[PDB]
């Protein structure tokens, strides 16, 4: 047989969103003595009073925090035998293509982690292909929700688009009857533009998920509830410990078909303006993130009512709706059609927090092990060798260890054309 | 369209022309320094015997230390026509910014892996120096290439040995995550952002790995005309300047200092810009670098086109197959000697059945005794005692380990002597001289020599940038191949030796005595030696 070891490559994988995502790396004795998780405080907000008497009126003080963890590693644990010849090339192969799945593995849970805890929620009656300048009209959707919420976007914004509706838009251009320099661009290339409705970067990615239609229906609130920002609680023990602040567990009248990334919005409730506290016109929407039991969810954006009578004046100064659930208030379901997502945020809402694994240690004798720095994204992890005389064999393993997390669930976005019927 | 795209291009087009050349230069540098042994699945798998019985290192060895006794550098003497002295302040820049440590260590390295896999290189930079600058609060130092077979990717279309008609070249810097950090800070770039570039390296024989951060310099080279002002220079003669190095700094200011312009001329020149580039993205475009040539000197040691494909080679290409035979067969021969029964008798059991103390090795008998008879079969039947073969080196393992090493011994011969390789690194010094004249003229303050001293002329702009004005009379000198000294006075000494060697006991005699000791070094008892010398020298005219 005649044979040349000249590869023939078939894959180009790109790292948008895990490049974006800014890397955390939390000193490692402090996270291996206290679980792996470590808290941030949240921006402070103040409650405002008018009046000149104010005897026994004066508030506290609250303040809010949120806690980023990791998972668990992932490997490419696989053995080293004799079996053929190539095995030594296919070896260095190997490491190379373990290397970059690892990378794609990451862009996919960054990706995952957005869709899904993506609190704000864009749907569109058509798609994208059908009147003209509606990609322009989504993406200005988006920036028009971040910016009447009043949310920070200091650091940046971006808006990922998935490939189909990215030919859409480019689609859009280039049938314009008229060329000038977008035009042009958009029929050279396929770029719509760097910028477009006020985002500073919009891309397209090829790994963003797609939402599936969710059949549930006919479901209401179960008792009126009422969510209080809180920064720590006791337990049973008189311990005070920590309370994250973007999770509300709800009682709904039945869970059945609800899942992790469902996107819901209460009949009734109306955003606010988080500084200003005005109501919008636009209703609020959450993202469910937890189904337990099975008339109780959890939803990202807690829901602190701004006519709570209940709440103290700290925690009302908290307030991004303007109203509470009702013991009936139906349960909209915003996500009636599958659809591949369109994924907007501003760029501190996620981030990868990132811990080492010392297997360079002396207590790990007879393993050879190294960093292995990952390109694309910005991650390291370790490569440890072990070779096993016994069935004269030998295993070998890259190991990266990382968890996403969403500080800002608010700030992270969804964008779902054609939520027809 | 994309300048990206273009560069990639360039060099993808020359990482494909020079994939054979590298890969055997890189075969060549791993068989003359880690392991004769170029292989994985064997020694991985069923472990054998697998020795290293060197017989061409001592032959690299030899020829590391015949190049290393005779040292080259750059030597610069001047034009026809010119001043007799013109090249002297060059020499002086270029003898102070050459005598560190690490210019030695990078012609060294150079030179070893010129011997040993067929091509090295080197890099001229310019650095800022506060304490002790060369000219100019600027320093040019040498800087070493590793591997420059891999990591030096030279412009696919150029046929001469120096490189002197390279377009482009983009070197391949892999470091550790320390020393990316250490290179984000000194050039501005993004720390956070990791970068990537095709790795230069290979790691097979796996090694374990290498932990590495790539990134790549693509320098080109663009010959243009542009402008240059002709003034006239308020103390005597017309000087030439080009518009570019002057363009705000103190186009103005030399009005003001008191030159006139009088005409105004378009030159073509050569300009070098230098770009850091990932496999992804640019990160600095194309940052103007001083001088007309790229600064890798690239040095060989067979080199040549066969069919518009370059080959270079060493020592070492043409002795790897007889080398490796022999290895084969040394590892044979010792396992012959270990796996092998050795020379003891075949018995019968019933032989020696009740006797089986006396063959066991002890002496504490006088004789061997046997066993006779057996009952069923009368006696034991007779044939003479039997021995295991003593193991034996095969007549073809005991020749061919012969021929191998005959054969090796004689294609491990560079030339008769190591003047072609001593040759072609002098090309590589002259072409190191013309680089360094380039950035010199660039970048130092070189006074001009007038019979009516040493002037030089030079402004300050608004900003305190002090901006240097190189009149067009650089090109003074050209350059040859001398030896090697550290200073312009161990250079005079030399000079003067040489000629008292063939001056007869004459006056000259006389005069160059007296000239060495006013050039000697200073203690007491030699400070009054040559105190005494410049008396005589002063009184006799």
């Amino acid at each position: 047989t005649l044979a040349v070891d000249e590869i023939i490559e078939t894959i180009s994988a790109i790292t948008p969103m895990a490049q974006k995502a800014k890397k955390y790396t939390p000193p490692a004795a402090s996270m291996q003595r206290s679980s792996n998780t470590i808290w941030m405080p949240v921006e402070q907000e103040s409650p405002t009073q008018e009046g000149w008497d104010l005897t026994d009126k004066a508030t506290g003080l609250l303040e809010l925090n949120v806690a980023v963890n990791m998972g668990e590693p992932d490997n490419d644990f696989f053995q080293l035998r004799a079996d053929d010849l190539r095995d030594e090339t296919a070896y260095r192969r190997r490491i190379q293509s373990a290397a970059r799945k690892l990378a794609n593995n990451v862009e996919l849970k960054v990706a995952n982690m957005a869709a899904e805890m993506g609190s704000l929620v864009i749907t569109s009656p058509d798609a994208i292909g059908t009147n003209t300048a509606d990609a322009w009209n989504f993406v200005a959707d988006a920036e028009e929700i971040m910016f009447s919420r009043e949310l920070n976007r200091d650091m940046g914004t971006s808006y990922f688009f998935n490939p189909q509706d990215y030919k859409k838009a480019g689609y859009d251009l280039t049938k314009r009857d008229i060329f000038g320099r977008i035009p042009e661009e958009a029929y050279r290339d396929g770029t719509i533009q760097r910028q477009v409705a006020g985002f500073d970067d919009v891309l397209r990615s090829p790994k963003l998920p797609v939402l599936t239609k969710s059949t549930a229906t006919g479901i209401t609130v179960s008792g009126a509830q009422s969510f209080k920002p809180v920064a720590w609680q006791l337990d049973n023990d008189g311990n005070k410990v920590n309370v994250d602040n973007r999770f509300a567990t709800v009682t709904l009248s039945a869970t059945t078909g609800m899942k992790r990334g469902d996107k819901i919005s209460f009949a009734g409730v109306k955003f606010l303006g988080q500084m200003a506290k005005n109501v919008l016109a636009q209703d609020a929407t959450f993202s469910v993130v937890r189904v337990v039991d099975g008339t109780h969810v959890e939803i990202t954006p807690k829901p602190v009512a701004l006519d709570d009578v209940s709440l103290s004046p700290e925690q009302r100064a908290y307030a991004n709706v303007n109203t509470s659930l009702a013991d009936a208030m139906a349960v909209n379901i915003l996500n009636v059609k599958d659809a591949r997502t369109n994924v907007f945020w501003a760029d501190d809402a996620i981030r990868i927090v990132s811990q080492p694994i010392p297997a360079n240690h002396e207590l790990f004798a007879g393993m050879k092990t190294t960093s292995f720095s990952i390109p694309d994204v910005g991650l390291n992890g370790i490569f440890a060798t072990q070779g096993d005389i016994s069935t004269l064999s030998g295993l070998c393993r890259i190991a990266l260890w990382y968890g996403v997390n969403a500080t800002r669930p608010e700030a992270i976005g969804v964008g779902l054309p054609g939520q027809t019927a | 369209e994309n300048r990206l795209e273009s560069i990639l291009s360039r060099f993808d087009a020359d990482w494909t022309a020079s994939d054979e050349a590298r890969r055997e230069a890189k075969n060549d540098l791993f068989f003359s320094r880690v392991s004769q042994w170029d292989d994985w699945l064997s020694q991985y798998t069923t472990l054998q015997y697998r020795g290293q019985f060197d017989v061409v290192r001592p032959v690299v060895r030899k020829l590391v230390s015949e190049m290393r006794q005779n040292p080259i550098d750059v030597l610069y003497r001047p034009k026809d026509g010119a001043r007799p002295d013109a090249a002297d302040v060059l020499m002086g820049m270029y003898r102070t910014d050459m005598r560190h440590n690490t210019a030695k260590i990078a012609v060294n390295i150079a030179v070893r892996e010129q011997i040993e896999a067929g091509v090295g290189a080197w890099r001229l930079v310019t650095d800022y120096e506060d304490q002790s600058p060369t000219s100019n609060n600027q320093v040019i130092r040498r800087e070493p290439i590793h591997s420059a077979c891999s990591h030096v990717i030279w412009d696919s279309n150029s046929k001469l040995m120096d490189k002197s008609d390279a377009r482009h070249c983009t070197v391949i810097h892999s470091m550790s995550q320390n020393g990316w950090e250490d290179f984000a800070e000194k050039y501005d770039l993004d720390a956070d952002d990791i970068p990537s570039f095709q790795n230069p390296n290979d790691w097979v024989f796996p090694w374990l790995t290498q932990d590495t951060i790539q990134i790549a310099e693509f320098y080109e080279v663009v010959e243009k005309k542009e402008t240059a002002f002709i003034y006239q220079d308020p103390v005597t003669g017309e000087p030439v300047s080009y518009f570019k190095r002057d363009i705000k700094d103190v186009i103005d200011d030399l009005a003001d200092s008191g030159f006139i312009k009088i005409a105004e001329r378009q030159i073509k020149r050569r300009r070098v810009y230098k770009s850091i580039i990932t496999c992804t993205a640019v990160l600095k475009d194309k940052q103007l670098i001083a001088g007309e040539h790229i600064p890798i000197v690239p040095v060989f040691g067979e080199w040549g086109f066969v069919e518009d494909k370059e080959v270079y080679e060493g020592v070492v290409r043409l002795t790897k197959d007889g080398q490796r035979l022999r290895n084969m067969i040394m590892s044979f021969n010792a396992d012959i000697v270990a796996r092998t029964p050795k020379k003891k008798p075949f018995f019968w059991p019933e032989q020696i059945a009740g006797f089986e103390h006396m063959y066991d090795g002890n002496d504490d008998y006088p004789y061997y005794l046997l066993n006779r008879t057996d009952e069923n079969s009368g006696d034991l039947p007779t044939q003479p005692l039997a021995y295991y073969e003593n193991p034996e080196v095969p007549q073809a393992n005991a020749y061919m380990l012969e021929a191998a090493t005959s054969a090796v011994k004689e294609v491990a011969t560079l030339g008769v002597e190591t003047y072609v390789f001593q040759d072609n690194l002098a090309t590589a010094m002259r072409r190191d001289g013309e680089i360094y004249q380039s950035i010199v003229n660039d970048i130092y303050d070189v006074p001009r020599n007038v019979t009516i001293l040493m002037a030089e002329v030079v402004d300050l702009a608004t900003g305190e940038k002090q901006v240097l004005n190189d009149i067009r009379g650089r090109y003074e000198c050209y350059t040859d191949v001398g030896p090697s000294f550290q200073s312009m006075k161990q250079q005079n000494r030399a000079e003067i030796l040489e000629l008292l060697g063939k001056t007869p006991q004459g006056t000259p005699e006389y005069q160059l005595l007296l000239l060495q000791y006013f050039t000697l070094l200073d203690g007491k008892g030699v400070e009054m030696m040559r105190d005494y010398a410049n008396k005589q020298l002063i009184q006799m005219g």
